[PDB]
């Protein structure tokens, strides 16, 4: 049959409230800050022809370049609608091999979090002493969003 | 209907005779049902006895207007682009003559294509892109190309809202039967954040890259594709990064400036187009209110509050029914919308807002005619619509005795004056012209009514006019000029190609059409006017309201119980106002060109499209074919051979095709029957017709096919009559 | 909510299919196979090099005359008698209908079962690979695009141009 | 800063005086047109104390009370006040 799309006051909202905390990783900067020592920027046009931002940052870059950057954007987002069809169900993924009955290593079940279950059950003595787990990281997303133009420029800091 | 209503099928009704009233096309075979069908095609008195859908339908086939008026634009900017001559007209204005349409050299065609400036082939130009399009704080032809599929990607998107809407299960009700906001927002923040938003992209960008055209170059040679950033630093000339300000506020020191602004009025020496120093001042300005504005307000209140004696006890009360019924709040706005851009027309021509516009003389009147048929075209509708309401479109009578159950009340009354009003004009308003050739024709100038006999001496001047261009000295603070330079006052110099605007001078000989006008301009509306009031009821037929407020005529009795209705009387209101706007126009050219339009050289000699041939000479009414149609017009049937020649060449048919609405205008109809049977039996002879009853036009299509023709005849005709003389000399 | 929508012939489009695609068999093997370096080389001197030319458009007329005859006969008795009216069976005829052919004249007939079964097996074979074809031949047939366009130099027509790297074509492989 | 920074104080006493005159002249509204000078509640006078405004106008003149001389011809006199 014809493929669904149910609107519904607020899926616009789960799917958005799935977005936010996606991009929340992908704030990336601060969440990984060993990910930029400078990889925020991007990096665009400054060929040899010419030139980046403009007076920059300037003492971009050396660089990780290239193409072939639709394609996995693409190829790989021909994925996340697939962990959306699959486990519709009807289960066979293990389809194991044809002979061969060694086969009762398993490796988790369906994860989320320390995997199969949880696991190795015994535990606390010390670590010690639903959305708020999203609602944070927008408030880690949208701060870098003015701190890429975070500038005053002609002056700077009046606070200071 | 009947089919499968149900819950039953999503298989679609393709396939099973008719659809639109009940006994409806019937089985039984017809024709009259195929102009049926696209008529009326959208109505409603049918598709349900409930509103609820149709503001669900008018929401979304409106829409495709925008996305169309999107596909379009697109192939206008696309064409203003790759079919160049912009790039090539800009380094080098005064000098081009634009192109964006070219042939192909099929069959006789090419001969319409000829030589337009940046050296090469095609067909002209008088709709002023190239000229919005100075604007481009950038220029370059596959940019435009970018703005084009920007126009592309507005539409499919702009167009798939209307999927989102009535396919998809549509809103309801409330939703605009809650209108409570709907202003608020419109022109608080696109009204506004548009004026605003254009503000920020019109001094930024736009009024630097024409602050150092207006000298030379050749583009990128000036204006890259981003260099308009942070880089506050071009933004140095053309004023301040604000130095020490901060956020407008007074503890501010001027020993020498006062931002961008510094208020114009007049026309750039070099390009008069109207300064844009103060363009962004202007536009700025406006939004704030719009910005401030849309902040009202939640209704009736307002309008439920000030009654008096006489005046309107219903005006509270206004209409609930104003949430409740479209063709009446289509109407209204018709007649604003409508009006409100023919007075476009005007500040245009004696204020051009637009680099290099008066010197381009068609490219801006064209425009100046174009709208002018609109502000005209959608007011005639404004008053149908309300014959609409008038008649129907509520369910019974609740909306009771108001300011309407009032104006009603009187009514054989506010169309009795007005009437009278009209044949006191007419008799002072047309055969005052009539005197002058039976007494010039006579001849005895003594008594004509010449700008010189009948005493009114060597000046016009102390009026308004006077005490507009002299007016930066009043609470005016000023701005060398004045506000629109033919006003009566100072200043001259204006243009080095040819020329633009200079006073425009009056009495006699703009005196009398200023008049015409008025007569015209009023018995236009008298039938429009009687034509919506006694919309429904009348001591003629008041049983009159028992079909729509179309139906052909009543019956042969009563006399005459023909035309009444108001289908009609906004079917003899346009063959008015086709000459309100029609006589307009005559008007505006032969004074912008017997005056104005004309040229500089040394000693500034000015020399006149026309030496002012009006002077005493349009006041005779044939001297508007001697001095006009029969001396302009000399381009139109010269025009062959050419390169325009399309308008000669149209200029024949197009004044053959008013030439055939006359008779479907003038002619009966049972008529075209007895004629399409003798048809209907030849035909039946070889055994050729029968199937799908054949039958002649209906009564008021017949109407319909007059009038739309006569208009489209006799309109291009002069679309034709015009382009061919202001392309060549003028 | 959902097409509406079609087919009924949904159920010929399939047979120019198998037409089109088996079909690009011919071109699909052959090409690769080509023979890299044979051995090689290709040359063919034989009827083509001294007799003025050999074929182009004797070519087509003697070329498909054959093709001609048989894509004739092949939709047009595919099976269909009854052929002709005159109330409704559908496809747009089946105006054969009921009547496959004929009753009791001749060897309409292919095997015994009364009908025409090339028995109930053989789904297998021709369902994968084959609607394959169809498929297949989508993708190395959006190869044929990316095989040549860019008419390698030897022409720029309507000089956009519109950068610059480097050239492009075929061979198999890919600078990645 | 700069002179701008005894003008963010000064920002803040436009957009100030803006917002206190504003709660008074709405506050009790549902009123239109009307007050004292008119029909009927009469205690006249002018009066004395009612606030908003001439409070705030009376400030924005003010305000220009002790930058007052330090900007203008800037100092002269020996200590105007005689006080050491
Ligand atoms: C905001 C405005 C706008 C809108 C949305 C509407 C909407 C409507 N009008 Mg309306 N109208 C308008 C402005 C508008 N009008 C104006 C300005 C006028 C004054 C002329 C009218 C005069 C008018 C009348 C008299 C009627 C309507 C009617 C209607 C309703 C019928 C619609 C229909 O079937 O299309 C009608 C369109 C066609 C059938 C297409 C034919 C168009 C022809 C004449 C071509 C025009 C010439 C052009 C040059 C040809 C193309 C080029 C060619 C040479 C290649 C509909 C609700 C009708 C009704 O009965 O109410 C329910 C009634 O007939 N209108
Ligand atoms: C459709 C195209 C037209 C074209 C050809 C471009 C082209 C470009 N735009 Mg652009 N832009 C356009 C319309 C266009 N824009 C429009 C209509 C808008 C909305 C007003 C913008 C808003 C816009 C922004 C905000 C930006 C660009 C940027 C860019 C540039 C990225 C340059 C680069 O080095 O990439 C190749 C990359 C390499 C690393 C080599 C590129 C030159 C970016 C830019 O110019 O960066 C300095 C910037 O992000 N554009
Ligand atoms: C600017 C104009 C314009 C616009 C935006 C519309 C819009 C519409 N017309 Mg319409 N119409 C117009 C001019 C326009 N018309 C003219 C000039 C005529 C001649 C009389 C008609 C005669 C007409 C009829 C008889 C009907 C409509 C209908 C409709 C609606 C149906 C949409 C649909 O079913 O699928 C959209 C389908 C496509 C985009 C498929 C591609 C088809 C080609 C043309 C593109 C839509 C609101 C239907 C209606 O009543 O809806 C309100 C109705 O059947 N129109
Ligand atoms: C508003 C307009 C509408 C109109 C009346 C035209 C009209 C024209 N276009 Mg056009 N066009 C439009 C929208 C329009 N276009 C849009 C939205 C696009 C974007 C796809 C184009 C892209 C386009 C191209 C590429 C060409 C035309 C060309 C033409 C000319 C021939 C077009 C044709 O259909 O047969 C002919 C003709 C003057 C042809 C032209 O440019 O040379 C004459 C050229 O074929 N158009
Ligand atoms: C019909 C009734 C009622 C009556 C009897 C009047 C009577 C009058 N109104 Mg009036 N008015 C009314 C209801 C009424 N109004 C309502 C309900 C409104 C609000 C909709 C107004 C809004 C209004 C305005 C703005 C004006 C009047 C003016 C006038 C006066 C005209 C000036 C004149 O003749 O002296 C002049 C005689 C000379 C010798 C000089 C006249 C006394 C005019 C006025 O104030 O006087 C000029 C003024 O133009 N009225
Ligand atoms: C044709 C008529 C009518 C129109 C449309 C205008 C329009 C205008 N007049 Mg004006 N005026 C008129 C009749 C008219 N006047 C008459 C009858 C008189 C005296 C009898 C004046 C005496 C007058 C003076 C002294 C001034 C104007 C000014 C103006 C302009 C400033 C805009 C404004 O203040 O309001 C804004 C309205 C809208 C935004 C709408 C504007 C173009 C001012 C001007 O332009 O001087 C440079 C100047 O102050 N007028
Ligand atoms: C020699 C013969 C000639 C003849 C008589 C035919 C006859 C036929 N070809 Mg065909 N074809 C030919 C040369 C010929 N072809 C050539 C030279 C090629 C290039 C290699 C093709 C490539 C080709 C393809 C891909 C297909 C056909 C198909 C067909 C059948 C339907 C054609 C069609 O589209 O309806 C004409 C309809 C119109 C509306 C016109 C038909 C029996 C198709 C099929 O299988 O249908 C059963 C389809 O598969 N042909
Ligand atoms: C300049 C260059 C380059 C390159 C390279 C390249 C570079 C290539 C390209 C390719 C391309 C592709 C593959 C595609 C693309 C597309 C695009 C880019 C687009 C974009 C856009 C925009 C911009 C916006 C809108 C959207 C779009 C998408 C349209 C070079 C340079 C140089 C130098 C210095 C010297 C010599 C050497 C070299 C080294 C050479
Ligand atoms: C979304 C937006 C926007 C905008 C802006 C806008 C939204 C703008 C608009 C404007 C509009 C306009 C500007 C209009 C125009 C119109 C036109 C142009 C038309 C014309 C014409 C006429 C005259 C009539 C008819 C015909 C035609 C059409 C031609 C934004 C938003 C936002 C948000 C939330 C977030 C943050 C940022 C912001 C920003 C704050
Ligand atoms: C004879 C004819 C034609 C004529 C024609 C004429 C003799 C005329 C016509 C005309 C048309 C028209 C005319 C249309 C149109 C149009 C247009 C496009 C318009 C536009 C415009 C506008 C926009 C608005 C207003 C203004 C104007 C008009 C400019 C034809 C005939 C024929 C024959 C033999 C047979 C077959 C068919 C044919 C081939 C067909
Ligand atoms: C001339 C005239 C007619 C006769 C006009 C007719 C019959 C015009 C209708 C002709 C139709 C449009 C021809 C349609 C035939 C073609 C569409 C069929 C072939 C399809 C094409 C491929 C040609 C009237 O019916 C009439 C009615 C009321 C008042 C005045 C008049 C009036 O003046
Ligand atoms: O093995 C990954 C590769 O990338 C490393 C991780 O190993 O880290 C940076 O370097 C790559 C380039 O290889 C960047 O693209 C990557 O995204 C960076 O984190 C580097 O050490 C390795 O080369």
């Amino acid at each position: 049959s014809d493929p669904e799309g149910t609107g519904g006051f607020i899926e616009p909202k789960w799917l958005a409230y799935g977005e936010i905390i996606n991009g929340r990783y992908a704030m990336l900067g601060a969440v990984g800050a060993i990910a930029p020592e400078i990889l925020g920027k991007a990096g665009l046009i400054p060929q040899e022809t010419a030139l980046p931002w403009f007076r920059t940052g300037f003492i971009n870059y050396w660089a990780d370049s290239y193409t072939l950057f639709v394609f996995e954007m693409a190829l790989m987002g021909f994925a996340e609608h697939r962990r959306f069809q699959d486990w519709a169900k009807p289960g066979s993924m293990g389809k194991q091999y044809f002979l061969g009955l060694e086969k009762g290593l398993g490796g988790s079940g369906e994860p989320a979090y320390p995997g199969g279950p949880f696991f190795n059950p015994l535990g606390f003595g010390k670590d010690e002493k639903l959305k708020e787990v999203k609602n944070g990281r927008l408030a880690m997303l949208a701060i870098l969003g003015y701190f890429v133009q975070a500038l005053v420029t002609g002056v700077g800091p009046y606070q200071n | 209907l009947v089919d499968r209503d149900p819950i039953k099928t999503s298989f679609e009704q393709w396939a099973k005779p008719g659809h639109f009233s009940r006994t409806i096309a019937k089985g039984p075979d017809t024709t009259t049902w195929i102009w049926n069908l696209h008529a009326d095609a959208h109505d409603f008195d049918s598709h349900t006895s409930d509103l609820e859908e149709i503001s669900r339908k008018v929401f979304s086939a409106h829409f495709g207007q925008l996305s169309i008026i999107f596909l379009w634009l697109s192939g206008m900017y696309f064409h203003g682009a790759r079919f160049s001559n912009y790039e090539a007209w800009l380094n080098d204005p005064t000098h081009i003559g634009p192109s964006a349409q070219v042939v192909w050299p099929i069959v006789g065609q090419e001969i319409l294509n000829g030589d337009v400036g940046g050296g090469f082939r095609g067909i002209q130009i008088t709709s002023g892109f190239f000229q919005i399009w100075r604007a481009s704080g950038i220029t370059s032809e596959l940019q435009l190309y970018c703005t084009a599929i920007g126009a592309l990607v507005f539409a499919g998107l702009m167009l798939f809202a209307g999927w989102f809407h009535y396919h998809k299960a549509a809103p309801k009700l409330a939703w605009f039967q809650d209108v409570e906001s709907m202003l608020n927002h419109h022109l608080a923040g696109l009204l506004g954040l548009g004026s605003l938003s254009w503000a920020r992209h019109q001094v930024h960008v736009s009024l630097p890259i024409n602050q150092f055209l207006n000298a030379g170059v050749d583009p990128k040679e000036i204006p890259l594709p981003h260099e308009f950033i942070l880089n506050r630093d071009l933004l140095a000339q053309l004023y301040p990064s604000f130095a020490e300000g901060a956020t407008p506020f007074f503890t501010l020191n001027w020993s020498k400036y006062a931002d961008f602004l510094t208020f114009r009025g007049g026309l750039d020496p070099l390009t008069g187009g109207l300064w844009l120093t103060d363009i962004a001042h202007h536009h700025l300005a406006i939004a704030i209110l719009f910005l401030i504005a849309g902040h009202m307000y939640r209704i009736k209140d307002i309008l439920e509050a000030h009654k008096g004696p006489f005046t309107g006890q219903g005006h509270k009360g206004l209409y609930e029914i104003l949430t409740t019924s479209w063709h009446a709040q289509l109407s209204i706005n018709l007649a604003m919308l409508g009006s409100l851009t023919i007075v476009v027309a005007q500040h245009m021509y004696s204020m051009p807002p637009y680099p290099y516009l008066a010197t381009d003389y068609a490219t801006q009147l064209s425009l100046f005619t174009h709208h002018m048929w609109i502000g005209g075209f959608l007011i005639v509708g404004a008053a149908a619509h309300a014959a609409i309401f008038m008649v129907r479109d509520y369910d019974p009578t609740t909306r009771y005795n108001d300011l309407l159950d009032r104006v009603l009340r009187h009514r054989d009354a506010i169309i009795s004056h007005l009437n009278w009003v009209c044949i006191f004009l007419g008799f002072h308003s047309f055969g005052l012209y009539i005197h002058n050739d039976t007494m010039s024709a006579l001849g005895r100038p003594q008594d004509m009514f010449s700008d010189t006999a009948i005493q009114l001496q060597p000046v016009f001047a102390q009026w308004i006019q006077n005490t507009h261009a002299l007016a930066p000295g009043t609470t005016a603070p000023g701005a060398t000029a004045s506000t629109s330079l033919t006003w009566g006052g100072g200043d001259l110099v204006a243009v080095g190609n040819k020329v633009a605007l200079l006073p425009i001078p009056l009495g006699t000989a703009d005196f009398l059409v200023h008049h015409i006008h008025a007569f015209t301009i009023h018995v236009t509306v008298l039938i429009l006017l009687k034509g919506v009031l006694f919309a429904r009821s009348s001591r003629l037929i008041p049983d009159k309201a028992n079909l729509g407020f179309r139906f052909p005529c009543d019956g042969p009795g009563r006399g005459g119980t023909c035309q009444v209705s108001a289908w009609d009387h906004v079917f003899l209101g346009l063959f008015w106002m086709y000459n309100s706007i029609s006589v307009v126009i005559f008007h505006f050219s032969w004074k912008m060109q017997s005056d104005v339009w004309g040229t500089i050289n040394d000693q500034g000699v000015v020399t006149h499209i026309t030496a002012g041939n009006f002077a005493q000479s349009s006041i005779t009414i044939n001297g508007w074919l001697r001095d006009f149609l029969w001396a302009q017009a000399s381009q139109v049937i010269q025009s062959y051979g050419s390169s325009l020649s399309a308008y000669g060449l149209f200029f024949l048919g197009a004044h053959f095709v008013w030439a055939f609405s006359l008779m479907f205008l003038f002619s009966g109809r049972g008529y075209w029957q007895e004629l399409i049977e003798s048809i209907v039996w030849a035909h039946n002879k070889l055994k050729v017709a029968p199937a799908t009853q054949p039958r002649a036009l209906s009564i008021v299509q017949g109407r319909a096919v007059g009038v739309t023709h006569y208009l489209l005849g006799g309109i291009a005709t002069t679309w034709a009559f015009f382009l061919a003389r202001i392309i060549a000399v003028g | 909510s959902d097409p509406e929508s079609l087919r009924w012939n949904v159920q010929a489009e399939l047979v120019h299919s198998r037409w089109a695609m088996l079909g690009a068999a011919g071109i699909f093997i052959p090409e690769f196979l080509t023979k890299l370096g044979i051995l090689n080389t290709p040359s063919w001197y034989t009827a083509g090099e001294q007799e003025y030319f050999t074929d182009t458009t004797t070519l087509f007329i003697v070329e498909l005359v054959f093709i001609g005859w048989a894509e004739g006969r092949r939709w047009a008795d595919i099976l269909n008698p009854g052929c002709v009216n005159t109330d409704p069976i559908f496809p747009n005829n089946k105006l054969t209908g009921t009547d496959v052919g004929y009753p009791g004249g001749l060897w309409f007939d292919p095997l015994g079962w009364g009908s025409a079964s090339p028995q109930k097996l053989k789904e297998l074979r021709t369902k994968e690979i084959k609607n394959g074809r169809l498929a297949m031949l989508a993708v190395m047939g959006a190869w044929f695009q990316h095989i040549y366009t860019g008419t390698g130099p030897i022409d720029n027509l309507f000089a956009a141009h519109l950068a610059d790297p480097h050239a492009t074509i075929f061979a198999a492989f890919t600078p990645k | 800063d700069y002179i701008g920074s005894s003008t963010n104080l000064i920002m803040v006493t436009t957009t100030t005086l803006m917002l206190f005159a504003g709660r008074f002249g709405l506050a009790p509204s549902a009123n239109r047109k009307a007050t004292a000078g008119l029909k009927l509640e009469a205690r006249e006078s002018g009066i004395q104390t009612g606030d908003p405004a001439g409070f705030t106008l009376a400030d924005t003149l003010a305000c220009g009370a002790v930058g007052h001389i330090m900007g203008v011809g800037i100092v002269l006199g020996l200590k105007n006040t005689g006080v050491l």
